[PDB]
């Protein structure tokens, strides 16, 4: 068709490869030349820092020439371990963000007993028990296959039985969890903006009573917008045929998940004030 | 107060006929000693001039 | 080189693993104690006391002399200070002026205060008796109203509770019109009857932390 | 009055020692040493640093031998370091959280300290048992200890907040002699290479030279603008130099009567809190508020360096006695040895 | 080599006005912030008013207030002080101090028993 039409799709995949790649860097590098930045309350971040650079340099590069392709043309051995490096990748990375997102609910809710119940002992038995059940999921499924057990392309498979319990037990329950713990520290954090205006009665407010709501709306929003429509079209593939989803949205429904991981440096680590420092 | 007056002469008389009794020594006379030790015992200080990196105990 | 000399460097790295040991385990009892100031003014004391898990840790300065722009700047890293305005001339301004020199010190520019006006039996009863204590000093307390949010509890001439809420807009003052929102003031009234104000130390460290985790998440 | 009267003889002694004084002045330091090649830049380089303080250090000291190494901290501890390698080879509990020096033995058998205690303790480094003790315990000023610095293994000399010094008796545990004369907390001290001379800086702008063998002022010295932070003797006996809280530097002369240099610059305004000298006495290294630290050249006042690599303000420095390092600390608790 | 020297003041009538001045030198004048500390007739010490290093930030105690003023020259070194309509409770020493460190807006020592950079102060009586 249209060169041009091609050449639209070539600037936006090469642009999106080089914004992660950029991304994780630098917030690597930031906290890797350790100043003072190294602590207790950063290992959340690093972690989850080398876990897209990961998958914009090992397994992002490769998906875009198989698009822009109308082959694989690698090899029927090399395509049993690309399905299985970007399932795994994808379920540790969404899991961090969870993580994160119980470390906030304890440090703001508990604030006098933190430092004795988040300690070095009990965060190193929480990491591996995320990688431990992301191999599971992904790589020992496969192959002793209930993935594919229902039955030249080469894109993930689902039997109807692994639909439910991976879409239950990676994006459905954690989503359910992290709305309850969010909605507590908004309504917490209002609570302390008519306080504080209330202090003086011959001065101006400075308080800003709708900032809690913009930055807490970014956080969950992309987080819902990008990793939601496809376990949606995940399951429904499962549930009914594989024949169901007309195939020219589920490619730009998969584009949409990867997207989230280009916002994360930002949204992660611009809006707290230890990595800013002015 | 009375003591505070009289302590105070005490020392001021004391100093001007004992520390105003060592000023014969003058800038030039004193500025030039300064000189001369440092003058002297140049080649001994590791900081000023560059030790070799061999005998350093810190480096290696 | 020699066999001496093998043993020697073997025996200092045990020593040293054991050193290093006991410093890891003191690590975690400093990171879960929370330091106070007693600064009572307008015998060098250290009482550790606790309330339930929480461990705190409070010193008072009572050996020292009236010059502190020296010793003041040890208190650095101390959770909050107590300063408790407790006792003629005028004795209300002295405080007033030593409370700003400490809100603008360049070291104690991120710590929060206390404040206690204790001694409640200083009351308006000497306005109508002996020598006022509001009379001169202050010639704006004369065109002042009450704040519609006054709750007298057993109450009594709106007089005395006019003037409790005077005072405490002086304060108010100074500690508003200043540095962002890096440190607060707590204003606090205590009949000098009990010990139930430990109970308000324990509510009001609750919010510095509080407050301080919601600052760098921008919330 | 006849309290009116004494002032005004005061005047009169005042302005003869003026006199006196500006008549001896005949030149500057300045025109003598405007000759002398000038040094080169100077550059150092971390090479060892040490890590193991919780809280702000605040005093630290260097053994007889250019090998080991104390320092105390704002948490209650004394650790003891090995130079060469880095290792610990003691680590002491304190009975006061808020210490504010600390000292070394010319022999190397016992260590002191103080604080808001008020009281000097002195501990016992080489017990037949194994374990550390404590020996003694110093009690009677009535204010925050500043400094202290041993003399003999028996008698060491104090400084504290009520603005005055004392010498003790490390057996009896009694003053022995008391100095008075300073209106203002003293805040250092420094002894003169032999042990019968020592000076003193306080809050009042001012220096004095005492005397152990007999309690009196030799000569009082007057010229920075205001508090005094430290002070060190120079390497020969007949000068020193002081550092004070308005960004200046001078080098009083001890020969004569008066001071003869400065050393000051328009762009720093922060303290000082820091001075030292070198071996041969011809670089000057003083500490400042700014995080960073200055080396100067005292016969030229020409500044020729600088030590970055502390992110807080620096408490403390010295050199070594032979001359091979200089060590640094900060309130960071990163003690850094530079070359 | 810091010395600071006052002048001025008398016997009034119970009504009237006077002027305080001090000259200082030694140090430099222009990065310090001044101020006005007064005694009384057998009660401790209290502070009066205090200026900034330039002519543009003012206090007074409040027990005088709208009958004194301030006023600082950058050009002799001197610090003035205009009183107006004194009462009999107005009699006492006056003192001038000086903060202790140059570029710095908080003072913790200006009113002290003993204070190193405060002179000797001035005798004033509103009698009839
Ligand atoms: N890379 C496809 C996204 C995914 C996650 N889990 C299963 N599939």
């Amino acid at each position: 068709d249209s060169t041009a039409c091609k050449i639209t799709i070539t600037v936006v995949l090469a642009v999106l490869i080089l914004i992660t790649v950029a991304g994780n860097v630098v917030v690597c590098l930031a906290v890797g030349l350790n100043r003072r930045l190294r602590n207790l309350t950063n290992c959340f971040i690093v972690s989850l820092a080398i876990t897209d650079l990961l998958l914009g340099l090992l397994v992002l590069p490769f998906s875009a020439i198989y698009q822009l392709s109308c082959k694989w043309s690698f090899g029927k051995v090399f395509c049993n371990i690309y399905t299985s490096l970007d399932v795994m990748l994808c379920t540790a990375s969404i899991l961090n963000l969870f993580m994160i997102s119980l470390d906030r609910y304890c440090a703001v809710m508990d604030p006098l007993r933190y430092p004795v119940l988040v300690t070095p002992v009990r965060v190193a038995i929480s990491l591996v028990l995320i990688w431990v059940i992301s191999i599971t999921l992904s790589f020992l499924s496969i192959h002793l296959g209930w993935n594919s057990r229902n039955e030249s392309k080469c894109k993930v498979q689902v039997n109807e039985v692994y639909g439910l319990v991976d879409g239950l037990v990676t994006f459905y329950l954690p989503l359910l969890i992290m709305c309850i713990t969010y909605y507590r520290i908004f309504k917490v954090a209002r609570d302390q903006a008519k306080r504080i205006n209330h202090i003086s009665s011959w001065k101006a407010a400075t308080i800003r009573e709708h900032k809690a709501t913009v930055t807490l709306a970014a956080v969950m929003g992309a987080f819902i917008i990008c990793w939601f429509p496809y376990f949606t079209a995940f399951v429904y593939r499962g549930l009914r045929g594989d024949d169901a989803i007309n195939e020219v949205l589920e490619a730009i429904v998969l584009w949409l998940g990867y997207a989230n991981s280009a916002l994360n440096p930002i949204l992660y680590a611009a809006l707290n004030r230890d990595f800013r420092t002015g | 107060n009375n003591t505070a007056s009289i302590a105070q002469a005490r020392k001021l008389v004391e100093q001007l006929k004992m520390e105003a009794n060592i000023d014969r020594i003058k800038v030039s006379k004193a500025a030039a000693d300064l000189m001369a030790y440092c003058e002297a015992h140049a080649k001994e200080d590791p900081l000023l001039t560059p030790v070799p990196a061999s005998e350093n105990p810190f480096r290696e | 080189k020699t066999e001496d000399q093998r043993n020697e460097e073997k025996a200092q790295r045990e020593a040293n693993k054991k050193i290093e040991k006991q410093l890891q385990k003191d690590k975690q009892v400093y990171r879960a104690t929370h330091r106070l100031l007693l600064l009572g003014a307008g015998g060098i004391f250290e009482t550790k006391f606790q309330v339930d898990k929480v461990n705190f840790h409070m010193f008072d300065v009572g050996g020292q002399r009236d010059e502190r722009r020296k010793w003041i700047q040890c208190f650095n890293d101390v959770t909050a200070i107590i300063f408790v305005v407790a006792s003629q001339t005028n004795r209300l301004q002295e405080a007033l002026n030593l409370f700003k020199s400490i809100w603008n010190n360049r070291w104690l520019r991120t710590i929060s205060v206390i404040l206690f006006l204790n001694k409640q039996d200083l009351l308006a009863e000497k306005v109508l008796a002996g020598k006022s204590k509001i009379e001169d000093y202050f010639p704006e307390f004369a065109r002042y109203t009450t704040p519609e949010d006054a709750t007298p509890e057993p109450g009594e001439d709106p007089r005395v509770t006019r003037a409790k809420y005077f005072i405490r807009d002086e304060f108010l003052r100074i500690s508003t019109a200043s540095g962002d929102g890096r440190h607060y003031c707590y204003p606090h009234f205590t009949c000098a009857v009990d010990t139930e104000n430990i109970r308000r130390v324990f509510n009001d460290c609750r919010d510095i932390i509080q407050r301080m985790h919601l600052r760098q998440y921008e919330l | 009055s006849e309290l009116d009267q004494l002032r005004q003889e005061a005047e009169q002694l005042k302005n003869q020692i003026r006199d006196a004084r500006k008549a001896c002045a005949d030149a500057t330091l300045s025109q003598i040493t405007n000759n002398i090649d000038p040094v080169g830049r100077i550059q150092m380089r971390t090479r060892r640093t040490l890590r193991g303080h919780l809280a702000k250090i605040y005093a630290m000291h260097w053994g007889t031998d250019s090998r080991l190494l104390v320092s105390a901290s704002q948490d209650g501890k004394l650790i003891i370091w090995d130079s060469y390698t880095t290792n610990k080879v003691h680590a002491i509990p304190l009975r006061s959280s808020w210490v504010m020096t600390c000292a070394y033995a010319p022999s190397g058998n016992y260590v002191a300290c103080g604080g808001l205690d008020n009281i000097c303790s002195i501990y016992n480094l080489k017990t037949r048992e194994g374990n550390v003790r404590v020996s003694r315990e110093l009690a009677g000023h009535t204010g925050y200890l500043s400094c202290c610095r041993f003399l003999d293994d028996n008698q060491i000399v104090t400084s504290s907040g009520d603005t005055t010094c004392a010498l003790w008796d490390i057996e009896t545990g009694q003053q022995t002699t008391t100095f008075t004369g300073h209106t203002g907390d003293v805040m250092s001290l420094s002894l003169a290479p032999d042990t019968r001379l020592f000076v003193s800086g306080a809050c009042d702008a001012s220096a004095k030279l005492w005397d152990v063998r007999e309690g009196m002022c030799r000569q009082t010295f007057t010229g920075h603008e205001s508090d005094i932070n430290a002070i060190c003797f120079f390497p020969n006996g007949n000068a020193f130099a002081t550092g004070s809280d308005d960004a200046t530097c001078r080098l009083f002369d001890l020969r004569a009567d008066q001071e003869l240099m400065t050393y000051s610059h328009d762009n720093i305004i922060c303290g000082i809190t820091s001075v030292s000298f070198s071996k041969s006495g011809r670089l000057l290294l003083a500490g400042y508020d700014d995080f960073n630290c200055n080396v100067w050249d005292a016969l030229k006042a020409d500044r020729a360096g600088v030590l970055a690599g502390h992110d807080n303000r620096v408490s403390c420095l010295g050199v070594t006695d032979d001359g091979m390092a200089v060590a640094t600390g900060s309130w960071d608790s990163f003690l850094k040895i530079w070359n | 080599q810091v010395q600071l020297q006052e002048s001025g003041g008398g016997l009034v009538q119970p009504g009237g006005s006077l002027r305080l001045s001090c000259a200082a030198s030694g140090f430099t004048f222009s990065n310090y912030k001044m101020n006005w500390v007064r005694q009384a007739p057998g009660k401790g010490l209290e502070w009066v008013s205090d200026i900034s290093q330039s002519g543009a930030s003012i206090s007074y105690t409040g027990s005088v207030k709208g009958r004194f003023t301030i006023s600082r020259d950058n050009a002799k070194n001197t610090l003035y002080l205009q009183m107006n309509s004194l009462k009999p409770e107005d009699t006492a020493v006056y003192y001038c101090a000086r903060c202790p460190a140059p570029f710095t807006r908080d003072c913790f020592d200006v009113t002290s028993t003993t204070y190193a950079y405060r002179g000797q102060g001035t005798q004033v009586t509103v009698s009839s």
